[PDB]
């Protein structure tokens, strides 16, 4: 995951 | 401009995030969105015109926050889905298993299922805790924007998952996509919020  | 959750907003002339949900604070017109998206006192355009500044937020540990609108925004009940709208009747907090679409500018409107609440994220900047995981696909630029169920109830706003090299996981089997969301109740609690609603 990353934002977005 | 005319506020809808899942339409697209600009921090500082530079990023792009998506618009959660229209909310009132006593007589000051707002908007929730996620934290990564400005910082406090960021300004906030839509469509090249400025409508508002960052007024509080929380990234990482959370990813919240709120913008407060200038007077001339017209705050609505409403998400956009195409050129449709969903309309937004509250807040029930939705179970797993429970079917759930968001909205956004990158990816527009998309549907999955809750698969999991309490996630963390271990992003870049720190770890976000406490999200829930749908596997409704998102897109760079989604963040930030409206998760609601097709009765109305909306369940917070757009925060990040596991995208592939296109700039989203919509080319990945839903078994698969990782879709994070801040929960909207602690956001409405926490800066004394209240959702309009129609």
């Amino acid at each position: 995951a990353a934002p977005l | 401009a005319n506020i809808v959750g899942g339409i697209e907003y600009s921090i500082n002339n530079a990023s792009l995030c998506s618009v959660g949900f229209s909310v009132t604070r006593g007589a000051t017109k707002g908007f929730v969105t996620a934290g990564h998206c400005g910082t406090v006192n960021a300004t906030a355009r839509i469509g090249g015109a400025v409508v508002g500044t960052f007024a509080a937020r929380v990234f990482p540990g959370n990813d919240r926050a709120w913008v407060s609108l200038t007077s001339a925004q017209t705050l609505l009940p409403r998400v956009a889905n195409g050129s449709s709208f969903v309309t937004v009747r509250g807040s029930t907090e939705a179970a797993v298993g429970a079917a759930v679409c968001r909205s956004g500018r990158t990816t527009g409107y998309q549907c999955g299922t809750i698969t999991a609440k309490n996630v963390t994220a271990n992003y870049a900047e720190g770890a976000v805790r406490g999200l829930t995981q749908g596997n409704a696909c998102m897109g760079r630029g989604d963040s930030g924007g409206s998760w609601i169920t097709s009765a109305g109830q909306a369940q917070g706003v757009a925060s990040g998952g596991n995208v592939q090299s296109n700039g989203n996981n919509c080319g990945i089997p839903a078994s698969q996509r990782s879709s994070l969301f801040e929960r909207l109740q602690p956001i409405l609690s926490q800066y004394g919020l209240s959702l309009v609603t129609g």
